[PDB]
């Protein structure tokens, strides 16, 4: 496949990693009696470990000669779950914070003491604003084609140079 | 008669794409002026009216047309029909491409900047009124056939988008799964 | 020695003269501002260059200004 | 003297020979240059493909190389023609 | 020119508040003063100073 | 007689779109009347060049037996 | 107790409560849906 990689369910070296990770925890398990808390903890760890290899095998990830999963970010839609889909997710949450935080500064600006409300949050007002950023791509778009997103060039102070 | 009969008699610009380039001072001439957007819409419409009729007239069987110029290559689908014709008929393909290249270059060579409202021509006005039409018709008809050309351009652009989507997404337009 | 220049935006509030640790500046009569007095730099050769005068000037930008100059024994601040 | 204002540059930028010339001649010349460049390139490619003509760099010919050099000339001439047309020439 | 209470924009380039807005407080009527206009601001500069004197050709009026 | 004038080249390059402002008018005087700009352009090209020689030498070894003496490479 | 409420609205107290709620948000999701390298789950 891409870059001469093989899928992880068919990699001979990915399977060896699964065995040696389980063998290491089994040889630690043998020094304890079967009902005790260290034996139940290591038994639960080998279940977590065994479920970690099974998950990847059917995942659809690509392995190398090293036996480790690789990620593809060319833009292929077949490997979307690797970068695109968690990427769109992060953009939604990061742009949500920046939008909401900016709404707050603009709101408390027209006031006697704007600086007072940055060290001591008006929580009822802040709480209201935080959840209005769920539709930010629409709200950031309405202000771009209004004139309320970016200011004019005669409103920004500039260094003597330019 | 107005061009807006299907959207309520008002200019359909949701997403305000004509107002951009004027909303802010921040990209100086990086979005197209009204004159350039008006020629793009006329040109995309005219290429779509020809291309839909092309894929409709060469489709064999089904509803289809199966009409075929004698001597040209028999090709079933429109998706590969260009590259077969480009390899087999170099002289005919090169003369069509040169004709398109000159006429499309002449469109802008005599007039000013289009991207900026500095063109001095009406958008869509290529010197092809050979029939002498609009010199014999009156102003109500001439303004009317412009809107006729526009909406038929607009129906064909959506058609060409359907024709693209059915081959990239196999269940996209369902009225063509049946129609073939 | 160092160079100390005084611009016309001087409002004459005597704060540079009170801050100078080596008696370089003084206040003189002037008829261009409310206080009718401007700072002057008559003894720039005692100037050590510590810029305390500019930390005291209230105008924006400063009315008093110190520029680095050739160093003598006096501006080096030596006691030997 | 070279600096210009407005939509199009003055005729003097083209040079002494070019400014005198009419737009039509320049456009025709540019088209001819373009034809020569493409044909020459195609011929060179055919020679490269051909057996017994490509050995030891035999495919390279002086005339084809001249046409290849001529592609840039075709672009410049067309630009000059546009400028001439703009200056009402 | 401005009056008392007018909102102006600073046109001095080396000022901290170039292209920035603020409020006229006192205009010295005596024209021997070179910078007759006290203009106050709500944000401080790097020396934590809140006001400055200006000439009439260095301030613009907003509305 | 034949040939270009550098100043006449630079003054004519202002795209009519107006995006680059006045274009390159005045650059001819600023380069000739200043050695620090000349020195800065010369140092930038040599720094790209000696960096380019470091990458091409290890990949396309030009000298007989290079890339054998591991230390020298 | 309107002064304790203004004390609970000061920036460092709100920052630690917000972070405590948000670290524990991520810890809880990593407790039920662990080892999610990607969407494959
Ligand atoms: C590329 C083609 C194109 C272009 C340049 C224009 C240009 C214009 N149209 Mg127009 N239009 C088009 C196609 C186009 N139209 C189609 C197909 C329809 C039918 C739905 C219409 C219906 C229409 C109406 C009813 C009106 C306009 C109006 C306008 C004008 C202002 C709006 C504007 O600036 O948007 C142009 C800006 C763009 C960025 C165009 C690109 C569109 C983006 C990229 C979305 C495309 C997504 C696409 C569907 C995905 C493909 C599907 C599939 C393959 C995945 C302007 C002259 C208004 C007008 O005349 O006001 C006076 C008006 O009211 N148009
Ligand atoms: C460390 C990583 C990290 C992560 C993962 C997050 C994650 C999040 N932050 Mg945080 N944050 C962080 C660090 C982080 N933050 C840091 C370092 C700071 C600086 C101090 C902040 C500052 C901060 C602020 C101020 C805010 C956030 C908020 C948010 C949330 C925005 C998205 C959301 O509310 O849910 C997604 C919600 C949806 C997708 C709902 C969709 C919209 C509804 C209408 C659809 C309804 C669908 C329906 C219910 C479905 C049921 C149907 C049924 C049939 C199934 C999100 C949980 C915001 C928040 O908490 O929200 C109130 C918020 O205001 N963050
Ligand atoms: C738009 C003009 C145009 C273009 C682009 C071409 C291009 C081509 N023709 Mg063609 N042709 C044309 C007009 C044109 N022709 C006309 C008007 C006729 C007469 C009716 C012919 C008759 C003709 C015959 C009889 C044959 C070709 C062949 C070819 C191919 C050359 C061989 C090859 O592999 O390419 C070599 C590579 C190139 C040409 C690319 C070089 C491009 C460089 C970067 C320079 C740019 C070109 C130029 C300066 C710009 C043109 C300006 C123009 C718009 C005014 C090539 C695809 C031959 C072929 O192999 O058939 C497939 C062949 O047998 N043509
Ligand atoms: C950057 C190169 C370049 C430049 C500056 C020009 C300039 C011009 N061309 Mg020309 N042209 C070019 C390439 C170029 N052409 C190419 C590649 C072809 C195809 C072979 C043509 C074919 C052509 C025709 C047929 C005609 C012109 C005409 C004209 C003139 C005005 C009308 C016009 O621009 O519409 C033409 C618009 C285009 C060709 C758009 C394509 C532009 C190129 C391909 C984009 C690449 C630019 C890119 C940003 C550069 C990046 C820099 C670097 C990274 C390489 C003008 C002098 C007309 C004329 O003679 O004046 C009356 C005319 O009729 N051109
Ligand atoms: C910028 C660098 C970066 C990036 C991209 C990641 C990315 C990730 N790390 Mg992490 N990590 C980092 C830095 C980074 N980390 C640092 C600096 C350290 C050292 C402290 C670690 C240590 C670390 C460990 C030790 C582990 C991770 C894990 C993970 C995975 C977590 C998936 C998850 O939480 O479930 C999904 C969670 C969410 C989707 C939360 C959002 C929920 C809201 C509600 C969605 C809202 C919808 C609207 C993910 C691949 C874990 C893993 O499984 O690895 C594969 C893991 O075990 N990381
Ligand atoms: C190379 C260019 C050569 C041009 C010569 C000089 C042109 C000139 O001086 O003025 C240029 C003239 C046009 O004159 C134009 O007038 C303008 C008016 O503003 C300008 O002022 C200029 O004078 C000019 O641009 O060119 C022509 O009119 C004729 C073009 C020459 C035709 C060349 C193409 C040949 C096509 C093949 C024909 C085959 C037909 C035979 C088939 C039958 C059986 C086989
Ligand atoms: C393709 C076109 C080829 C050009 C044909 C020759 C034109 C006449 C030559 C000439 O000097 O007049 C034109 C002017 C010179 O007269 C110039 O004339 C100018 C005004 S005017 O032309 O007299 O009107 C005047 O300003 C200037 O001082 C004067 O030098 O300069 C040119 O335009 C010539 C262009 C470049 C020619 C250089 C030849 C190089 C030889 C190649 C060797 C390669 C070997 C391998
Ligand atoms: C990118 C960083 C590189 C390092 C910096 C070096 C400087 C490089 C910048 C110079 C070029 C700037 C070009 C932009 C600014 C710019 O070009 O504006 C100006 C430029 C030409 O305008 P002029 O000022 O020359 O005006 C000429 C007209 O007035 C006609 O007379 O516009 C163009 O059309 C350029 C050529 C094609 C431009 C578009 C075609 C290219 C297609 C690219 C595909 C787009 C992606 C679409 C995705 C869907
Ligand atoms: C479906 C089907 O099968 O159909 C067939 C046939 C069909 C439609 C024909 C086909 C085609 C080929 C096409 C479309 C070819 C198009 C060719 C084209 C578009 C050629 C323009 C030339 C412009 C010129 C010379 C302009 C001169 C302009 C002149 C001379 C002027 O001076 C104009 C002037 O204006 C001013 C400035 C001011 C006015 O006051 C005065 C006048 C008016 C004098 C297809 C694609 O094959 C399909
Ligand atoms: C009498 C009258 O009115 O006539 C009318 C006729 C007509 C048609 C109506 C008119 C028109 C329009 C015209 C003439 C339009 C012309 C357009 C034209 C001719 C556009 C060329 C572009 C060339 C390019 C981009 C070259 C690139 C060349 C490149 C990128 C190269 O690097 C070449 C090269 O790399 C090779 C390939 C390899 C090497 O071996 C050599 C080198 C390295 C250097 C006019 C103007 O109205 C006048
Ligand atoms: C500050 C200053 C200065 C300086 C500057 C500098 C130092 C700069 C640098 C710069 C740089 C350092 C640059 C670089 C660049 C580079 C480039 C731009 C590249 C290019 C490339 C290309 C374009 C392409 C390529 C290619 C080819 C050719 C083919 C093959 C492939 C490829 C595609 C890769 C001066 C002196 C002016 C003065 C004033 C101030
Ligand atoms: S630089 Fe120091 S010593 Fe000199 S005048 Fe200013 S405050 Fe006084
Ligand atoms: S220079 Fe500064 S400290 Fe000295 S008198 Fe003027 S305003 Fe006062």
């Amino acid at each position: 496949d891409i870059s001469g990689l093989t899928p992880c369910k068919e990699s001979k070296q990915f399977a060896k990693r699964e065995k040696q990770a389980l063998k290491k925890l089994q040889a630690s398990l043998k020094l304890y009696a079967d009902d005790s808390a260290p034996a139940l903890a290591i038994k639960a760890t080998m279940e977590k470990t065994k479920k970690r290899f099974d998950n990847y095998g059917k995942y659809g990830l690509l392995c190398g000669s090293d036996g480790l999963p690789h990620l593809i970010v060319s833009g292929d839609q077949r490997h979307w779950g690797e970068f695109i889909t968690p990427g769109i997710l992060f953009l939604y949450i990061a742009g949500w914070i920046g939008w909401v935080g900016r709404s707050y500064l603009i709101a408390i600006r027209d006031e006697k003491k704007p600086t007072q409300k940055e060290i001591i949050i008006d929580v009822p007002l802040a709480s209201r604003l935080l959840f209005r950023g769920f539709s930010w791509p629409v709200a950031a778009y309405r202000e771009l084609l209004n004139g309320e997103l970016v200011d004019a060039a005669a409103a920004a102070a500039a260094a003597a140079a330019a | 008669a107005t061009g807006f009969e299907e959207v309520g008699g008002k200019p359909w610009d949701p997403l305000s794409l004509g107002k951009l380039e004027d909303a802010n001072d921040t990209f100086p001439n990086m979005f197209p002026k009204s004159q350039y957007l008006q020629e793009s819409e006329i040109k995309h419409g005219r290429m779509s009216m020809l291309a839909w009729t092309g894929v409709w007239a060469t489709h064999v069987g089904g509803m289809g047309l199966g009409m075929h110029i004698p001597g040209m290559p028999v090709e079933s689908d429109w998706t590969k029909a260009l590259g077969v014709f480009a390899a087999e008929q170099p002289a005919l393909f090169g003369a069509i491409l040169l004709f398109i290249s000159i006429a499309e270059g002449e469109s802008v060579g005599h007039s000013g900047d289009n991207w900026r409202n500095m063109s001095t021509k009406e958008p869509g006005n290529l010197g092809f009124d050979w029939m002498g039409l609009t010199r014999k018709l009156s102003e109500e008809q001439v303004a009317r056939y412009k809107i006729v050309e526009l909406k038929n351009g607009r129906a064909a652009m959506i058609a060409m988008a359907s024709l693209f989507a059915m081959e990239a997404i196999p269940g996209s337009v369902p009225i063509m799964n049946v129609f073939n | 020695s160092h160079s100390v220049k005084i611009y016309d935006t001087c409002i004459g509030c005597t704060q540079c003269v009170r801050a100078c640790p080596t008696d370089v500046l003084e206040m003189i009569p002037w008829g261009g501002c409310k206080a009718k007095q401007i700072a002057s730099a008559p003894r720039t050769e005692d100037c050590v260059g510590c810029k305390r005068c500019e930390s005291a000037c209230p105008t924006d930008f400063l009315s008093v200004r110190v520029y680095l100059w050739h160093e003598t024994t006096r501006s080096m601040g030596l006691a030997y | 003297d070279m600096t210009w204002e407005g939509e199009y540059p003055p005729s003097k930028v083209l040079g002494p020979i070019m400014s005198k010339m009419p737009s039509g001649l320049l456009g025709l010349i540019s088209i001819a240059c373009a034809a020569v460049c493409v044909y020459s390139i195609a011929q060179s490619g055919v020679l490269q493909q051909q057996p017994g003509a490509y050995e030891n760099g035999s495919w390279v010919k002086w005339y084809y190389v001249l046409g290849s050099f001529g592609g840039p000339l075709a672009w410049g001439t067309h630009v000059a023609s546009w400028i001439q047309r703009k200056n009402g020439m | 020119g401005p009056k008392r209470g007018a909102k102006v924009k600073i046109l001095r380039k080396e000022s901290y508040w170039y292209k920035g807005t603020g409020s006229v407080v006192a205009v010295d009527q005596d024209p021997n003063t070179r910078y007759p206009v006290v203009v106050r601001f709500n944000k401080v500069n790097y020396a934590n100073v809140s006001t400055n004197n200006y000439a009439l050709d260095e301030i613009q009026e907003v509305e | 007689g034949i040939g270009h004038n550098m100043k006449e080249i630079l003054d004519a390059h202002r795209p009519p779109g107006g995006r680059l402002g006045a274009g390159h008018v005045g650059l001819f005087e600023t380069i000739t009347n200043s050695l620090h700009m000349q020195l800065g352009l010369a140092l930038a090209a040599l720094g790209v060049a000696t960096s380019l020689t470091a990458q091409h030498m290890y990949a396309l070894t030009p000298y007989a037996y290079l890339s054998k003496d591991f230390t020298t490479e | 107790m309107r002064d304790l409420k203004t004390y609970l609205s000061v920036a460092p107290v709100a920052s630690t409560l917000w972070f405590a709620a948000l670290a524990g948000l991520l810890i809880e999701i990593n407790r039920l849906f662990p080892d999610a390298l990607t969407f494959p789950f």
